[PDB]
């Protein structure tokens, strides 16, 4: 029973100040970083401080928890959590038990404790504030509050699950706070109950906190320093699992969770719900201990290591300019010129104008360019009826989009983004009529998905400023930009497109010039595996189920109808000629006969009104009934796990080829690119992490991946054979 | 070694759920009333030779908690040596009580065992006892729990049973239940329930709608996240055709039933005449996500164990939890129509969970003697994907 | 008929009620943990030959409702044909499951049955299920229900057991239980409880107070039913309340499993029988005194097996109350050296639905350790019932 981790060294994190009134001000200020982090230094520092609060309890009337950083407290020690092996479960349990033993003492001190939240209070930081009896937040820009542990495959283990359930009940805490790790602005945090009151500036926080302590000691003398769940007669909102109202719908919560996850093997939300329900059946101390066991179960697991690797380390390395060329400085952007007002160009104009950039949206006719701006008006309309933006910021956003049909209106443009039809000589003509009108330092970007950038760059004279800027539909909701580097593309143009991508709120990856780039090439193998299985005679329902249960956002046949089978055949015609020049021609993927059989029948996709699904009034309505008779569905019934592994391994093995050929320069670009670009399941950590984190009957690791790949190769074809680089 | 015989099998009428006649009657009273009827039929029976009382009860809470079987022993003035044990195997709890009684008699360590079940669903609804699986989301997420209503619709989808097919069976069950009552089939087995003054409370199965037409069954409307969870396991199925309504599914009712089981020597000592013999029992199961396909392997097992086949069985009685469950059962084993649930079933008369197994058992005992037939096979689908089957032979 | 054999018998440690180690453990987990241990001890057993799983449970509500036996089958990944049924015969529920499993095997229509019981009294307390008798006052008035503690006090008054008499038995139960744990008797059968990470939760019966003294037991305080009990026992003037928390069974959490099968079922799986179920019996006595039911049940199971008291090497009676054991010892002249030789529920606890299987498995181990032949296991039951079982070491 100790507030320290070891019953048998790092720098102090917390400053101590007791005033004349006996109010102690614990100011967290980790001297080894810019943000207070729940590391070994904090645990020991709060251990010393909590010991002192008990030793000097006779001369202490209240406690204020403040911070000297720009943020309040955001993050755990991910460097340590990712190294926790299953044999370390004893240490992980003892650590979170010590953390919560400190917070439980601070919570039951017999005197009010106030959190002075001056900035971002995320994860462990909010868990600190949740241990206080009153939370005051400063309404500053950039401040967020929430428990994002689930987005890293973890759960709020410092009491977040136990306290949010005691505050809001099982259903409200899980849906609103715990299950998705939602981040709340200080205003919305007070509205739901995570924060109790607000102040305008950070300078008022500590005075307002000490003032609330003085008033609480005088107005509520017996309830001071006592949480609602520690008073006699506490009633959990929504009831306990034994309450008749909740016991009716409670056995249906795991089925709702399995529907939202679509059967994907993400274990973190399962554990959070389990810890929440099991905790509401017992006292607070026993509930907190149950939460520790589930936390240790996640941290020592593999999925948590995948998601920690991708959504913390890999994503930070990208945002820290990992793929950005060294030495190059910043260059502003004043006027963005978008060529083409399709669904792509319209979405590009929206995300650019939403960031404050002036956009000139051009098309072949003024009627067309205006309809592209209507895409932004309809998005601002839905955003206004839901109350997410003001009427003044919506009018200023649309005012930055200027539709036109004259090439002369591209005067003063220093950042060109072409989003026309996929065709080389068309892109050559479109760039030829505007390349001398834009500024001489203008970036010449091409939103092409397959055509090599070096070939498109010959149609301009300033080839050093020509570069591929590949977006994903819908642009207003897809977070990745694929930046393709042509042979003549300079490092300055690369960095300027990199900075543009961060400015619009997206994540960039740098890709060297090659057919299919990285996203189009890898997602093609995913679609090709599904179409192959359809030709092999597998039920179309089983194929779509395999896609969703693998963890993909959209099942493969549904996606094929959206990618257009006509365009899918053109990629087969294009890649045919490239390999014929080398030798041995190319082995036509079995999916190609399936694409042709669908085009011959006049079903090319959602665009043409009919594909693998029947489309009535735009909305998709059921699979094509003639699909089973066309491909003799049902004659092949492989295990569902084999359908899933065939789709995951094809993309993973294709990613490894891209890393070998030099298409990608880092596994961070591979993981975040596959996750944020084409929708690789987040529980894998990315199509490159999937190899080193594979888990199944063969075991776990790169060796088990090679074993399973060879098992697939014996059954379904040698395209699943692992490359030399994965062999050891 | 010893053979187990059925000496008597009685049941209460089944009162409906909404404004039911039995709603004011505690489930203990329903059991005690049947014990008193056995006393009126055979008053000179040495009750001390009754060595146990086994009752099935699916929701043993409230009025049905605290070992309702022992309560029936004390409240009815039975000897204190007569035991009393409650068991719960969901829907088959009534028949499981009969099977266990028969197996206890065969082992030679019990003489005369009273079995049956009781379920007052209007007073103790199903789910009232909670559930170790509903309160454990860590494992409920993995067993893929789906209400039996959807599993029935899934069976209709896979096997190709249309909405008109399940409604046609529901009409047949009403017609056969009405013909059985009017024909006097249930005259000696259904024991009317009375209050402490002798006044009548109920003497018929209230849940029956004998004026049912096929056009009215089509007007009915079929009964979050459950439909998508079921299709995750049965992935080759695109959509579930929802055909089951309140007109083609088992009714929620109150009732109780009793069966007296003992060895040949036990009956000879009390001047009792055996009515039927328990030939064999069997428990098996199938996939618990579809949850209602346990009857087929359990029936196949009880037939092999007794050395019999379908052609050797004269009457088939499967509980009518849902129409598709019975149609699936009839299709698998190729049951002739004229042998299956010949006196109607739970769609017409109701399904009082813990008591249904003993009710349909005693129903076949009577119909075998009425038809002068030889063998009958009784089976029930069970929650959790289980199955119980029993073969009786008339003596 | 076909003889029924015990092939394994294991149990969890018994965690105490107040601040207990097993309070954070669901009762379903206590059973699954024991199933997983059986797989560890015999990995090559064809689980498809397990035809039924029978679990005793007295308060089947909440975490213990919904046929917890079937839940254990599905949660532990056992074959879906393995059934699962819960039964309640009060305190004898654990032994009734074993007895029913044995009788199902003897009938021939079951091959290999998994029996046992579970009770988490710190999570689902006694009485949580309500009770058909306690909610019907019209007939609860004639049965004259009297709680178990007053019946035990009434036994001590009639038979003449002093306060020191029942506390002396409580002392030797704590002593013999401590000697059994120190001697290693329980090493094979008490399976420690661990969490989803393998961390230890409990590995010993934490209700034991091995430093119990005669003076300390004398300081405890004893616990309108007294008037009602004397209305039936009208020749008794005053009831001597002698039972405290130190000479009565303890409220604990626990679970136990007993694998039962025929001789053919064991030979087919390469298993070796540890003991044989010789006979079972069920009788009863007055429902106001309640706890005098084990005496006619033991006499009946002896008459049924063709044995006498002298043929039994070990007697195991559940220590619900000290006066119940002392009367059972006085009625049948049971020698002290053969009665609850490794302690009882006064020391280690009485987890209702699981106690019958725990004390049965205790005797399977002690017969092997002593190289003795026969043991008789019996429990007093609420409502005035009794259950007795005779096993013979093989």
């Amino acid at each position: 029973s100790s507030h320290h981790h070891h019953h048998h060294m790092p720098d102090n994190t917390i400053q101590w100040d007791k005033d004349a009134d006996g109010i102690v001000t614990l100011t967290m200020d980790d001297p080894s970083g810019s943000t207070n982090v729940m590391n070994e230094a904090y645990i020991e520092s709060m251990g010393k401080a909590v010991d002192r609060l008990v030793a000097e309890k006779d001369s202490i009337t209240g406690v204020v928890v403040a911070s000297a950083k720009k943020t309040f407290f955001a993050g755990g020690d991910v460097k340590t959590m990712i190294q926790a092996r299953p044999e370390d479960a004893g240490d992980v349990f003892n650590t979170v038990e010590t953390i919560k033993r400190q917070l439980r003492t601070l919570e039951t001190l017999g005197k009010p404790v106030v959190a002075a939240i001056n900035g971002a209070a995320l994860g462990g930081g909010l868990e600190i504030a949740l241990a206080c009896h009153h939370r005051i937040a400063a309404d500053v820009k950039g401040s967020q509050l929430g428990l994002p542990e689930v987005t890293l495959g973890l759960l709020p283990g410092g009491g977040g699950v136990t306290r949010t359930v005691r505050m809001f009940g099982i259903q409200n805490a899980f849906v609103s706070v715990l299950a998705q790790g939602t981040r709340f602005k200080p205003a919305k945090a007070k509205e739901i109950g995570l924060v109790d009151e607000l102040v305008a500036t950070v300078e008022e926080l500590v005075p307002a906190a000490k003032a609330w302590i003085k008033e609480e000691l005088k107005a509520n003398p017996d309830g001071a320093g006592v949480q609602p769940w520690d008073k006699k007669g506490y009633k959990m909102p929504g009831g306990t699992p034994s309450s008749p109202g909740l016991a009716a719908i409670l056995p249906s919560f795991p089925s709702n969770l399995r529907k939202q996850l679509k059967g994907a093997p993400m274990p973190a939300p399962r554990a959070i719900l389990a810890a929440a329900v099991e905790g509401a059946q017992v006292d607070f101390d026993t509930a907190s201990r149950i939460e520790s066991r589930y936390f240790a179960s996640l941290v020592t697991g593999q999925v948590a290591k995948n998601m920690m690797q991708a959504f913390f380390f890999d994503l930070q390395a990208i945002n820290a300019g990992g793929s950005r060329p060294e030495g190059i400085g910043k260059t502003p952007i004043k006027r963005i010129g978008v060529l083409g007002a399709g669904m792509m160009g319209a979405g590009i104009a929206y995300v650019s104008a939403k960031a404050g950039y002036e956009v000139v949206l051009k098309d072949v006719s003024l009627e067309a360019a205006a309809k592209g701006k209507g895409y932004s008006e309809k998005l601002e309309a839905k955003a206004l009826e839901r109350g997410r933006t003001t009427q003044e910021r919506s009018d200023a956003l649309l005012a930055r989009i200027t539709p036109t049909a004259d090439a002369a209106d591209f005067k003063g443009v220093d950042f060109v983004i072409e989003a026309v039809f996929e065709n080389q000589e068309l892109k050559h003509k479109v760039f030829g009529e505007i390349e001398d009108i834009v500024e001489p330092n203008a970036i010449l970007g091409s939103n092409t998905s397959t055509l090599p950038i070096t070939g498109l760059a010959t149609g301009v004279k300033r080839q050093e400023d020509f570069i591929g800027i590949h977006f994903f539909s819908p642009v207003d909701k897809m977070p990745l930009v694929e930046i393709i580097k042509g042979e003549k593309t300079s490092d300055e143009a690369l960095a300027r497109v990199f900075d543009y991508t961060l400015a619009i709120g997206k994540t960039p990856i740098v890709v060297n010039d090659s057919r299919g780039f990285f996203t189009s090439r890898v997602i093609g193998t995913f679609v090709n595996e599904a179409l192959a299985m359809l030709g092999e005679g597998v039920e179309p329902a089983s194929i779509e189920q395999a896609g969703s249960q693998a963890g993909y956002p959209a099942p493969p046949l549904q996606l094929s109808d959206e990618l257009n089978l006509e365009l899918m055949h053109k990629i087969a015609v294009a890649t045919r000629k490239g390999v014929e020049d080398a030798g041995g021609t190319y082995q036509p993927h079995p999916a190609e006969a399936v694409v042709e059989k669908m085009i011959e029948l006049g079903r090319s996709g959602r665009l043409k009104g009919a594909g693998f699904y029947e489309y009535a009034d735009g909305k998709r309505s059921g699979l094509w009934p003639g699909l089973r008779e066309t491909f003799k569905s049902g004659s092949s019934q492989p295990p569902l796990q084999d359908m899933i592994d065939r789709m995951l391994f094809a993309e993973a093995l294709e990613t490894q080829k891209c890393l070998d050929e030099g298409v990608l320069t880092s596994t961070a670009d591979a993981n975040i690119g596959s996750i944020m670009g084409i929708g690789f399941p987040p529980w894998t950590g990315g199509s490159a992490q999937f190899i080193v984190g594979y888990s199944g009957p063969a075991g776990t690791g790169k060796a088990a991946f090679v074993a399973r790949a060879r098992e697939l190769a014996a059954a379904y074809g040698d395209r699943f054979l692992p490359p030399e680089s994965l062999l050891s | 070694s010893e053979e187990a015989f059925i000496y008597e099998a009685i049941r209460t009428p089944r009162g409906k759920q909404k404004n039911g006649s039995l709603h004011e009657v505690k489930p203990l009273s329903l059991v005690v009333g049947l014990i008193d009827e056995l006393r009126k039929r055979h008053p000179d029976l040495d009750e001390n030779l009754i060595s146990d009382v086994i009752l099935g009860c699916v929701s043993p809470v409230g009025d049905q908690g605290g070992d309702i079987a022992r309560a029936a022993v004390l409240a009815s003035g039975m000897p204190v040596t007569s035991g009393g044990v409650q068991l719960n195997r969901f829907c088959a709890s009534g028949l499981e009580a009969v099977n266990t009684a028969a197996q206890k008699v065969r082992s030679g360590w019990d003489d005369l065992v009273l079995a049956g079940g009781v379920e007052s669903m209007s007073r103790v609804p199903m789910g009232s006892d909670g559930g170790a699986m509903g309160l454990d989301p860590a494992t409920n997420y993995d067993v893929m729990f789906v209400p039996q209503s959807i599993g029935a619709d899934l069976i209709a989808t896979i096997e190709g049973f249309s909405r008109e097919d399940v409604d046609a069976y529901a009409l047949r069950s009403q017609q056969k239940a009405a013909e059985a009552w009017s024909g006097g089939y249930f005259a000696k087995s259904v024991v009317p329930v009375r209050d402490q003054n002798g006044l009548l409370i109920l003497d018929h199965d209230e849940h029956m709608r004998p004026d049912t037409t096929k056009e009215g069954l089509a007007k009915l409307k079929p009964a979050g996240g459950f439909d998508d969870v079921a299709l995750q396991k049965y992935h080759w199925v695109e959509k579930i055709n929802h055909v089951h309504t309140g007109g083609n599914s088992s009714g929620i009712v109150d009732g109780a039933a009793l069966v007296m089981i003992g060895s040949a020597a036990a009956g000879k000592l009390q001047g009792l005449t055996p009515r039927a013999r328990i030939v064999a029992t069997a428990t098996s199961g199938a996939d618990p996500v579809i949850m209602l396909t346990g009857p087929t392997p359990a029936t196949r097992k009880v037939l092999d164990r007794a050395g019999l086949t379908v052609d050797d069985i004269d009457l088939f009685e499967l509980n009518e939890a849902f129409a598709s469950v019975v149609l699936k059962f009839q299709k698998d084993l190729n049951i002739p129509d004229e042998k299956l649930n010949v006196n109607g079933g739970a769609i017409a008369m109701g399904h009082p969970l813990g008591a249904t197994g003993a009710m349909i058992l005693g129903t076949m005992v009577d119909e075998l003697e009425r038809r002068n037939a030889r063998r009958a096979l009784i089976t029930l689908c069970i929650g959790g994907g289980m199955g119980v089957a029993t073969i009786i032979e008339r003596v």
